[PDB]
Parts: C-alpha cells; sequence; structure tokens
C-alpha cells in the first residue's frame, strides 16, 4: 500500500515524498537493511536533486543543511550509503560530488583515476567528455588543494602527477613539441643516459596497475616526439633553415642515448605489455640511431 | 466450441492489462501460418471463413473485457473503440470475399447472360427467369443478403427476449374506461371509438389512451426493426402475440401467389395470397401520395413501394442510405422486367413518369450515397472502413490506392499493425485472384507492417512475411533482425525458420559484410609508422569485430568467412591494431584453411577450384607468419632483458656467509644455464622465422595470385603498401639481431641481398632508408 501511494507521486517536488518516507522509518528488514533506506536511496536516484534534501556546499565549503537534516540525523552515513548503492548502478560523477559533500576524498579520487585514464588515453578535442571529466577532476584536485585536503600520499602524488600528464598530452594535441617537452623532463621521467632507467624503475613499483597500462602510451607520444625532433634535425642542414651541423650532431647524440636508454627499461620492465608496443619501440629506436 | 471457453478464459487472464487488443492481435498470426501451413492457396474462401470465425471469437473476448470492465472507466473506451473497428474490419471480410466470390462465378459462367420468352405457366417462371437472368441486381441481392444478415445476427434471440415485453388486451385502457361509462353512476368526459377498429380512430378522429397507443409504438420498434431486418417468423409471432391478425394479414399484401398442383391428387403446391399485387402495389403507392401515417407504417409501406421521400425520414445510416439504394433500385428494375416478361404494355397500373424511366446502375449507388445533403451520411462517407468497401464494389484500383498514399503519408499511427496486416491480405487475396496493385505503395505499406511485426519480435513470425518482397529490402531487413539474434540458440531456431520460409540466411550474412565494408575502413600507410597523436577502440572498429559472428556462425562460410577475415587482418595491422588482429586470430580456429582445404576436396570435384580458396590459405598462413615472428621478437626481447643474476662480488665476510655465496653462485649457474639456453633458442628461432618471412617466395610478403584491379584496385594497393611498409624495419631488424650475434659476415651479404623485384621485393626501399642500410653495412 505504502509504495503504491509513493508511486502516486513519485515525481512531486522532493521533501513531500520525505514525509512519506519518514513515516517509514519505524518500518525495515530483519533480513537486511531496511525499507526506508532503500527507498529513499532509490527515489533520490529518480530524483538528482540533493541541495534541499541532504543540503549542499556554498561552493565547496559547509554544507548547509537539508530538509532530512531537520527530522533525522547522522545523515553522513546516508550519504556514503546511498552513493554506495549509486557507484554500484555506476553512477560514479554522482556518487563521487555526494562523497564530495560527505568530505570523504578516498573513494573519490580513486573513481576520478579510473574515470580520467581512458579519457587522458585519447586526443584532445574541444567539447569533449573528456574534457567534461577532466573538468570536474581539476575541480576536484583545486577544491582538495585550496582546502588541505589529503588522501593517502602515493594516490596524491599520482594524482598530481597525472594531472601534469595531461597537461602534457594537451601541449602534444596542440602541437607545441617544445611546451610537451620541457613538461616531459620536469617531470624528470626522461632517461637521458642508460643511468636513468633503474630510476624509472624505481619510479615503476610505485605504480599501480591501471598506471601500468598507461604507462604504454606515454612511452609511445614520447618516442613520437623523439623521432619528430631527430627527423627535423635531420632535415636541417647547415644550408636550410639554419641550425648549424654541429649542435644538431650533438643534440641527436644526446637523444639517442635517450631512446637506448629508452628501449633497455622498455624491456627490462618487470611485468608484461604489448607486443606491438615492444616491436614499435625497437624499430623507432633502430630510426632514431 | 472451446474457443468460447478460451475466449471468456484468456478474457479474465487479459483484463487486468488496459491494452489487450494488440497482445490478441499477434496471437492472431501464429494461426495464420498454420492454416497456410494445412491448407492450400487456391482455399482461400475457407481461408476467409476460417479469418472471421477466429476473429469472431476475439470480438467476442474484447466483449468480454469491455462488459466486465466496471463502470466509470473509459481507459477500455478505447478497447470498445478498437473491437469497434474489429467488427468493421470483419464485415469488410463478409463484403469482399462474398463480392468476389460472385465475380467468380461470373467470370466462370461469361458466356450465357441474359434470356428471352413469352408467359406459358406459372408466373414463379417469371420470377425465377428474372433472378437468373440479370448480373447487377444478383450483386444487388448478394450486398443486401450481406446487411441483412448482419441484421439477422444482431438480432439473435429476440424471440425468447419478447418473452417479457407482453400484453394481450387491445386498447385495454379505452376497454376499461368505456366500460365504467357503461358500468357506473358516472361516466366520462372523455371522448373515445366506439370502434375496435385498427383506423376506428383516424376514421373517426376520436382519441385513443396513450398506454394503449405507447405499448402500440413500443410493439411498432419491436416489429419494425424486426421488419427493417425483415425478420419474418418473429414477425408472424409477434402478431399472434398481440392479436393484430389484421396487421399480419395486411403484412401479406405484396407476397405474390402461385400453384403448381397439377400433379398428383388435390394436394398443396402453393395457395399463397390474392393476385391483385400489382395494383395492391400501386394503390399502397397512391395511400404515400396520401400521407398521414405514423413512422412505421409509413416506413414499412414507404419500402414497399420503393417510395424515396417517404422513405428518408427513418434511414439516415451510412448502412441504412445505401440499402435504401439496393431496395430502391433493385425493385423499380424487378417491376420494370416484370412487365416486360409478362406480356402486357397497356394500362394496368400507374406510376409516375420520371419512376417508370428513372435509370438504374451500380454508380447511381455510390452517387447517391455521395450526394447525400445528410451530415450523418456525410460524416460516415469519409470514415476508413466504408471508403474501402465501397471500393471493394467499384474497382477503383487507382482510387484506392492513392487513397493508401494518403494513408501511409499520414503515416503507420493511423495504420496500426491490424490495419497494415488486412491491407496485407488485401493485397494477398488480390495476387490469388491474379489481381495486382501498385508496387510501390504495396511495398511500402508491407515496410510499415513488418516494422511493427519487428517490434513485435518472434522469429517464428518474420520470413514468409519478408518474403514478399524486392531482393535488395528483403536482405536488407532479415539482416537488420537476425543481427539482433545473437543467443545461439534462437539463432539456430532462426535459421531453420529462415530456411523453412525462405530467405537464406548465408548471403544475409554476407550482406552484413559488406555493408558494413561500405560504411567504414582502416588506416592505410606504406611510411613509416601510422600517424596519431592517440589512438584507441572505434565503434567502427567493434563493428567490423562483430560482424564477423554471422559469417563464423555456419559452417559452409569458411571460404568467404577467411578471406574477408584476412582483408579486415589486413586493416588491424595498417591501423595500428595488432591486438585486434591477435585477439581475431585466437578468435578463428587455427585450422580453417586446412578445413575448407579438405571441404572443397569431399564434394570429388577440385577442378572449378580456382585461385581464390588457395589465396585466402596464403593469406591465412602468411599474417600468421608475419604475427608469429611479431611476437617471437618480442619474447626474445624480453628475455634478454631478464639477466639470471649477477655474478656475487661482495668481499671479505663470514663463514656461514661463505656458504651463503657459494649458495648463490650454484643458483647463478642453474639461472644462467637455463637462461641462455632458453635466449640462444630464442634467438635461433627468431632469426630462422626473420628469414622465412624476409625469403618468403623470392623474399614477398601478403604476396597472391589474384590482385587484380578489375576485382579490386584497392587490393593491389594495399597489398603493394603492405610490403614496402613491413620490409624496411624487418631486415633491419634482421641486421641488428645478426650484428649483435656478430654476424657482421651474414649482415654484408643479407645488406647486399635487399631486391627481389620477383613478387613485388626490390621497390620498397627508399632513399634515405638506402642511406641507412648504408650505415647499417659500415657498422658491420
Amino acid at each position: 500500500l505504502l509504495m503504491l501511494y509513493t508511486r502516486k507521486f513519485e515525481p512531486t517536488d522532493p521533501r513531500e515524498a520525505l514525509q512519506y518516507f519518514y513515516f517509514l522509518r519505524n518500518e525495515k528488514d530483519n533480513q537486511g537493511e531496511s525499507m526506508f533506506l532503500r527507498c529513499v536511496s532509490e527515489l533520490v536516484i529518480e530524483s538528482r536533486e540533493f541541495d534541499m534534501l541532504l543540503g549542499k556546499l556554498e561552493k565547496d565549503g559547509s554544507r548547509k543543511p537539508g530538509a532530512i537534516d531537520k527530522f533525522t540525523r547522522d545523515t553522513k552515513t546516508i550519504i556514503n550509503k546511498v552513493a554506495s548503492v549509486a557507484e554500484n548502478k555506476g553512477l560514479f560523477e554522482e556518487a563521487a560530488k555526494l562523497y564530495d559533500l560527505a568530505k570523504n576524498p578516498d573513494k573519490v579520487l580513486e573513481l576520478t583515476n579510473k574515470l580520467l585514464s581512458p579519457v587522458v588515453s585519447q586526443i584532445s578535442a574541444p567539447q569533449s567528455n573528456r574534457e567534461r571529466l577532466k573538468n570536474m577532476a581539476l575541480a576536484i584536485a583545486e577544491r582538495y588543494k585550496s582546502q588541505g585536503v589529503s588522501a593517502e600520499k602515493s594516490i596524491n602524488s599520482t594524482f598530481y602527477l597525472l594531472l601534469d600528464l595531461i597537461t602534457f598530452f594537451d601541449e602534444y594535441h596542440a602541437g607545441h613539441i617544445d611546451l610537451s617537452f620541457d613538461v616531459i623532463e620536469r617531470l624528470k621521467l626522461v632517461p637521458l643516459s642508460q643511468d636513468s632507467v633503474e630510476e624509472r624503475v624505481a619510479a615503476f613499483r610505485n605504480f599501480s596497475d591501471e598506471i601500468r597500462h598507461n604507462l604504454s602510451e606515454i612511452l609511445l607520444a614520447t618516442m613520437n616526439i623523439l623521432f619528430t625532433q631527430y627527423k627535423r634535425l635531420k632535415g636541417s642542414g647547415p644550408t636550410t633553415l639554419g641550425r648549424p651541423q654541429r649542435v644538431q650532431e650533438d643534440k641527436d647524440s644526446v637523444l639517442r642515448s635517450q631512446a637506448r636508454a629508452l628501449i633497455t627499461f622498455a624491456g627490462m620492465i618487470p611485468y608484461r605489455m604489448s607486443g606491438d608496443t615492444n616491436a614499435r619501440l625497437v624499430q623507432m629506436e633502430v630510426l632514431m640511431n | 466450441s472451446p474457443s468460447f471457453t478460451e475466449d471468456i478464459t484468456l478474457s479474465a487472464v487479459m483484463l487486468q492489462e488496459e491494452d489487450p487488443g494488440e497482445a490478441a492481435t499477434m496471437s492472431m498470426y501464429p494461426d495464420f501460418l498454420k492454416s497456410f501451413l494445412e491448407h492450400p492457396s487456391s482455399a482461400v474462401f475457407e481461408l476467409i471463413e476460417q479469418y472471421e470465425a477466429t476473429c469472431n471469437t476475439q470480438i467476442t473476448l474484447l466483449k468480454k473485457i469491455v462488459k466486465r470492465v466496471t463502470p466509470g472507466q473509459q481507459k477500455f473506451s478505447k478497447t470498445a473503440s478498437i473491437l469497434w473497428l474489429l467488427q468493421q474490419e470483419m464485415v469488410t471480410w463478409r463484403l469482399i470475399a462474398a463480392l468476389y466470390r460472385d465475380r467468380i462465378q461470373s467470370a466462370l459462367e461469361e458466356e450465357n447472360m441474359f434470356e428471352i420468352a413469352a408467359p406459358n405457366a406459372s408466373e414463379k417462371t417469371i420470377v425465377d427467369k428474372l433472378f437468373q437472368r440479370d448480373t447487377l441486381v444478383r450483386q444487388s441481392q448478394l450486398v443486401v443478403d450481406w446487411l441483412e444478415s448482419i441484421a439477422k445476427d444482431e438480432v439473435g434471440d429476440f424471440s425468447d427476449n419478447i418473452e417479457y415485453y407482453a400484453k394481450s388486451v387491445y386498447w385495454e385502457n379505452t376497454l376499461h374506461t368505456l366500460k365504467q361509462r357503461s358500468m357506473l353512476s358516472l361516466g366520462s368526459s372523455r371522448p373515445l371509438v366506439s370502434e375496435l377498429d385498427p383506423d376506428a380512430p383516424i376514421r373517426q378522429k376520436l382519441p385513443l389512451d396513450d398506454l394503449d397507443r405507447e405499448d402500440d409504438i413500443r410493439l411498432l420498434k419491436y416489429l419494425f426493426t424486426l421488419i427493417r431486418a425483415g425478420m419474418t417468423d418473429e414477425a408472424q409471432r409477434l402478431c399472434k402475440r398481440c392479436g393484430q391478425a389484421w396487421r399480419a394479414a395486411t403484412l401479406e399484401g405484396w407476397k405474390l401467389y402461385h400453384d403448381a398442383n397439377i400433379n398428383g391428387g388435390t394436394e398443396l403446391q402453393a395457395v399463397e395470397g390474392n393476385p391483385y399485387r400489382c395494383v395492391w402495389k400501386t394503390c399502397c403507392w397512391r395511400m404515400a401520395e396520401d400521407e398521414q401515417f405514423n413512422k412505421y407504417e409509413r416506413a414499412i409501406y414507404a419500402t414497399l413501394s420503393g417510395n424515396l421521400k417517404q422513405l428518408l425520414p427513418v434511414c439516415e445510416s451510412w448502412e441504412d442510405t445505401v440499402w435504401a439504394h439496393f431496395k430502391v433500385m433493385v425493385d423499380s428494375l424487378v417491376e420494370q422486367e416484370i412487365r416486360a416478361s409478362i406480356i402486357s404494355f397497356n394500362e394496368a397500373n400507374e406510376l409516375p413518369r420520371e419512376y417508370l424511366e428513372a435509370n438504374w446502375t451500380l454508380d447511381s449507388v455510390f452517387e447517391e450515397l455521395q450526394a447525400t445533403d445528410k451530415k450523418r451520411v456525410l460524416e460516415e462517407n469519409r470514415e476508413h472502413y466504408h471508403i474501402i468497401q465501397k471500393f471493394v464494389i467499384l474497382a477503383d484500383v487507382d482510387g484506392l490506392m492513392d487513397e493508401f498514399s494518403e494513408w501511409l503519408s499520414n503515416g503507420k499511427n493511423l495504420l496500426l499493425g491490424h490495419l497494415l496486416r488486412f491491407m496485407t491480405h488485401l493485397l494477398l487475396f488480390f495476387r490469388t485472384l491474379g489481381l495486382q496493385a501498385k508496387e510501390e505503395v504495396s511495398v511500402e505499406v508491407l515496410k510499415t507492417y513488418i516494422q511493427r511485426l519487428i517490434n513485435e519480435k518472434q522469429i517464428e513470425l518474420i520470413a514468409f512475411y519478408v518474403s514478399h518482397l524486392p531482393q535488395e529490402l528483403a536482405i536488407s531487413q532479415y539482416a537488420v533482425f537476425l543481427e539482433n539474434i545473437t543467443d545461439p540458440d534462437q539463432r539456430q531456431r532462426c535459421l531453420e525458420l529462415a530456411k523453412e520460409a525462405g530467405l537464406d540466411v548465408a548471403s544475409i550474412t554476407k550482406t552484413v559484410v559488406e555493408n558494413t565494408r561500405k560504411k567504414d575502413a582502416g588506416e592505410f600507410a606504406h611510411h613509416d609508422f601510422a600517424p596519431a597523436l592517440d589512438s584507441g577502440t572505434s565503434e567502427e572498429d567493434r563493428a567490423k569485430i562483430d560482424v564477423i559472428d554471422w559469417l563464423v556462425f555456419d559452417p559452409a562460410q569458411r571460404a568467404e568467412a577467411l578471406k574477408q577475415s584476412n582483408a579486415i587482418m589486413r586493416k588491424f595491422l595498417a591501423s595500428k591494431k595488432h591486438e585486434a588482429a591477435k585477439e581475431v586470430f585466437a578468435k578463428i580456429p587455427q585450422d580453417s584453411i586446412a578445413e575448407i582445404y579438405s571441404q572443397w576436396e569431399e564434394q570429388a570435384m577440385d577442378s572449378a577450384l580456382p585461385a581464390e580458396d588457395d589465396n585466402a590459405i596464403r593469406e591465412h598462413l602468411c599474417i600468421r607468419a608475419y604475427l608469429e615472428s611479431h611476437e617471437a621478437f618480442n619474447e626474445w626481447f624480453k628475455h634478454i632483458n631478464s639477466p639470471p643474476q649477477k655474478p656475487t662480488l661482495v668481499g671479505q665476510a663470514s663463514f656461514t656467509e661463505k656458504v651463503a655465496h657459494e649458495h648463490k653462485e650454484k643458483k647463478y649457474e642453474m639461472d644462467f644455464g637455463i637462461w641462455k639456453g632458453h635466449l640462444d633458442a630464442l634467438t635461433s628461432d627468431v632469426k630462422e622465422k626473420i628469414y622465412n618471412v624476409l625469403l618468403f617466395v623470392d623474399g614477398g610478403w601478403m604476396v597472391d595470385v589474384r590482385e587484380d584491379t578489375e576485382e579490386d584496385p584497392e587490393r593491389s594497393h594495399q597489398m603493394v603498401l603492405l610490403r614496402r611498409l613491413c620490409l624496411p624495419m624487418m631486415c633491419f631488424l634482421l641486421h641488428t639481431v645478426l650484428h649483435n650475434t656478430k654476424q657482421y659476415k651474414d649482415c654484408l651479404r643479407l645488406a647486399d641481398i635487399v631486391s627481389s623485384e620477383n613478387q613485388k621485393l626490390y621497390t620498397v626501399f627508399s632513399k634515405t632508408e638506402m642511406r641507412n642500410l648504408l650505415q647499417k653495412l659500415r657498422e658491420s
């Protein structure tokens, strides 16, 4: 009877349905959870409206009170459980926003990693859902920077690393090869000499499986830029567009050291990657030397 | 019958819902197809009776639903309206079926129409001659039989229902009041008849009592309806109920006279009536010109006269007005050949000149119907069923096709799935009659109908109806269908149903393949490395991946499946999705080439074996070899990069530490031996396969016998591109491996051997590349 009568006005304004739910506080299941909890979760899913129910952050500050806050207590637990059911239904962005309301950055940062890692792996096109996810993630990052909100430092550093990675790929896709270059050496993941390979090894075990996957694309763009540099220098002789031959030769020698170190590390990584990636690594590096 | 029990019971099990009509609609079609199974396509009439019977059972089903609806719910008012449209389509079935069975009988009997004779015997000879001779009146008679069969079906048991309408006291109120006037101290100041005559009041102008006259009017509804239907047995029934045996007598003034007792003893052949009937109808004609009647008598005898103006008042329906058209024209005709057959041309009856000389045709039926300035008939005229059935009568094929055109212009929302099916049966019986309608309109209707049909899915339904199409369209639509059939159970079931009901599935799968090829394609570049900033899976990529299943399901499609799979392997690699290539290789069996070879052998025929199957064998093998050498090089590269351990180099330590160093050195011995053995085996195998793909077919690659630009110029372009792409680095990697293995003597002979223009392998290296190989030979 109750649930059918709720059906009579499910899409009505929120708090109205809330007093209906309020009667269901006394009711629950001895086989698990409460009908109250399940219904509030499902209906707020249908709602996608929160600033009145749980309240809202002014921008990111204190949570302004919600409607249920007046008649109910300890609403952060409801926040967490509801966003848990949301992500169980795959409602990732809204669950993340709800934990932003909850002040629980851990799952927020984890999930934004799983969100950005695929979209980061595509080209930089204006008005893209890649850009949407980028924007929400950078908003999260800026909020936590301003707030001093600190997760496990491993995840924090990896996330700042990722953000710098998007900066890199944006430069690459815009064709600002020099800017992307500067970005990568300040990212200091550039093994110019063979001695940086074991440093890259040390960096590797710091990584989770997902970024371990994405290192392949990272090094792909890397060798792309490297080969462009070497070929452009080779095409620039001393009688064409300047760039004297001695400087080009010395820089190409340094670059060849870098490329051979890159291939050595690519071979001596500890977990298996794509054989296509391996072959392409080797064949652009032969083009390099 | 079980059909009625099923109707009521499923009405109970179905009323919970709110759209039972379409559920029953789909429920109809399996019966359609089963019936097509049990009976042939020359038995279309029995098909029509089974149509009507089953759709009548469903009529009853919707009646049961609508009546089981509680008051105050028009949610099933839609159900009742659809049920109404259902009865309209039913009567359309009756109309067309009878009309064209009469058409068939006419076509059978065309060569003996019309007669001539002179009066020699009883006038029933005149009568049955007249009935047999003409067509126009014949179909008029049949359509009248239609309408009044409708009427009597509506009637049914009005007999048992009048059990409760009955009064058998003649003018009881006038009776009792004149009795009390004669009976009491005080009479009444009220005028009444002294006579019981059916014309006692109006002849005497004297009043009658309201209850008297109004139970009269009530029985007038009863019998008026009964005879507008002509329900004559019930007519004499009601007469002999209420004691109007006078009126029952009045009923007989028109039915003619006969007798045939020219045989045997004095026995009844016919005694029926008074032969004064021609003049008696003339008398009724003039009584009509006299007017002053009740509605009922006015209508009945203006009917018995076919008097148009005094028949105007009572008939206002579309059915009533067309009915009256037929009645009037049938009468005028029938009396015309009465006077024609019975020899006379002098005065024996009087009628107005225009009535005598009015001509009659089936065109006039609908011209009158249209020209009716009565808005009831006018609005009924625009109703679809009416237009449909009057086109049925008229055979106006151009008007029908244009009208269907405006229907489809409005779309399919006005033409529900059952409407589309009904127009479909329309066209079906057209064809089984060898009558052909306009084909683009037909295919438009059918495609919209099949759109419906697929909205209601049910693989068992689709194939026969699709079998009615232009070939390209039928192929495309069964493709759209079966590509959703993705679970092997109903998949194979759909294949058996398709092979049973037409449109083989194999050509369907191929057509899916080339349509997929037509939408999307992969990269092509014989220059080093595929251009991209970031790369990943595409919708086109997945579509090309997943079009394959349709071919791979059928074991018989293996040849073309392999051909297109190798082509898409080419697209994989040239679009830099070798991972897609390897996944598809894992998907496809490794013995497919041998299976195809064995199958072409098993037919005991190998002469018609073209270059093509054996080519497909070569592509499959060449992709296998190139990919395998690829992961072999990668495996050797990863293995060499994984040393067992470095030698222990710690200095002075403890005795237990010395034992630990000895254990470390022994472990180093085993690991180094195993790792080096594997490394050298991998090195040897890698160079072996390098030569195999570098010294294959005169050092060729992807090479094939048929590179015809008549078959595919793009195939040749792709293949030369593949060689120009893959050859350079393959040679350079061989140079690097041999140099690392200190095989510089092999580098010098291998670097000097890279010109095979026999199988397109001598013009794949470039100026900068040949410079690079010059420096490689220089390092060696």
